[PDB]
């Protein structure tokens, strides 16, 4: 099994420094040429450079040899990226990737990406609020009931129903980011409205990057 | 650089069938070009190298073709485990550069969205900022409009939306849309309509709430 583990990342500011790691397994490391790729919000993936084993080329895509610099320690099998001088244009999802070098510079095997937010805001937890279900819902039929989690940085946020034991008919939006520069996302559940009487619906968000649980009640209202 | 080009970004199509990407680069690469296949929360993978031959592993169905700058990816049989993204990628010099890809989805009857208006709660107004939301359920095809209406007022560039990927049980998609506003503005008026449009429908379906009732 070939793996590529990366890790590192996170939330940093204008102008700061960030170190990603890429672990392989399951190759020999040292014989390998290796690349990192990245994508931003929205577009199309872009190749930052490449490293081959001995470390005696790498080779950067010119709009970036500034800000980047490729390195490896092959007794570690690990690939490193450090960043510098980062901008908030450098908020992308990271990948490392092994290279097909009998053949080219084609992707063989691909690490499973790294998240980098550069932004100069701080950590913020979202608030949770109910999307309660409608007093008029269809006597007899179906009910939607929600929880808005809104105005937190940087991404991700988890969300469960019922801690995990409720996962038919719910789906949870892609996060968008407001013009505030905060994310906010809503996650909806459907379920039937004879049940809304009986049943309790709790939404689990967990937001690791500001360490905020909630654990929202969601109620027909009053 | 070289642009590599994906004509399509989108293409329905149905287990069983054929379907074809393209790739058009912006000058010729030789037979220098790769093939990916990417699925959502998931890194890519690779299916194509020198423009017609497989990565080990690799399913006969997947076939690659063109030299110079015109390039196919084909899938024979389509099967359900093959709906995902697939991009391309020439390697003949540098900068390396991809295609933005072409995400393939699944045909599926017309489903019209089933669709939900919430208020904004209590809790929220306390911080000064209203949101309401409008959600689109399980619908068929993708395309859908809502329109927001604040005392019969079109409003416009205070919306967001956001979509789900393609379910992969019922082949439908769900959509949110989000109404912010101040709560002093919330508090001004009276009506908030969602207006919708999807071609399931044969005329716009609205749903609405008086402020307070």
């Amino acid at each position: 099994q070939v793996q590529l583990q990366q890790s590192g990342g996170g939330l940093v500011q204008p102008g700061g420094s960030l170190k990603l790691s890429c672990a392989a397994s399951g190759i020999d490391f040292s014989r390998y040429w290796m690349s990192w790729v990245r994508r931003a919000p929205g577009k199309g993936l872009e190749w930052i450079g490449e490293i081959n084993p001995d470390s005696s080329t790498i080779n950067y895509a010119p709009s970036l040899k500034d800000k980047f610099i490729i390195s490896r320690d092959n007794a570690k099998n690990t690939l490193y990226l450090q960043m510098s001088k980062v901008r908030s244009e450098d908020t992308a999802l990271y990948y490392c990737a092994s290279l097909y070098y009998d053949y080219g510079d084609a992707m063989d095997y691909w690490g499973q990406g790294t998240s980098v937010t550069v932004s100069s805001a701080s950590t913020k937890g979202p608030s949770v609020f109910p999307l309660a279900p409608s007093s008029k819902s269809t006597s007899g039929g179906t009910a939607a009931l929600g929880c808005l989690v809104k105005d937190y940085f940087p991404e991700p946020v988890t969300v469960s129903w019922n801690s995990g034991a409720l996962t038919s008919g719910v789906h949870t939006f892609p996060a968008v980011l407001q013009s505030s520069g905060l994310y906010s996302l809503s996650s909806v559940v459907t379920v039937p409205s004879s049940s809304l009487g009986t049943q309790t619906y709790i939404c689990n968000v967990n937001h690791k990057p500001s360490n905020t649980k909630v654990d929202k009640r969601v109620e027909p209202k009053s | 650089d070289i642009v590599m080009t994906q004509s399509q970004r989108f293409m329905t199509t149905s287990v069983g069938d054929r379907v074809s990407v393209t790739c058009k680069a912006s000058q010729s690469v030789d037979s220098n070009v790769a093939w990916y296949q990417q699925k959502p929360r998931q890194s890519p993978k690779a299916l194509i190298f020198s423009a017609s031959l497989r990565f080990s592993g690799v399913p006969a169905r997947f076939t690659g073709s063109g030299s110079g700058t015109d390039f196919t990816l084909t899938i024979s049989n389509l099967q359900s485990e093959d709906l995902a993204e697939y991009f391309c990628q020439q390697y003949n010099n540098y900068p390396l550069t991809f295609g933005a890809g072409t995400k393939l989805e699944l045909k599926r009857t017309v489903a019209a969205p089933s669709v939900f208006i919430f208020p904004p709660s209590d809790e929220q107004l306390k911080s000064g900022t209203a949101s309401v939301v409008c959600l689109l359920n399980n619908f068929y095809p993708r395309e859908a409009k809502v329109q927001w209406k604040v005392d019969n007022a079109l409003q416009s560039g205070n919306s967001q939306e956001s979509v789900t990927e393609q379910d992969s049980k019922d082949s439908t998609y769900s959509l949110s849309s989000t109404l912010t506003l101040s709560k002093a503005d919330y508090e001004k008026h009276k009506v908030y309509a969602c207006e919708v449009t999807h071609q399931g429908l044969s005329s716009p379906v609205t749903k609405s709430f008086n402020r307070g009732e």
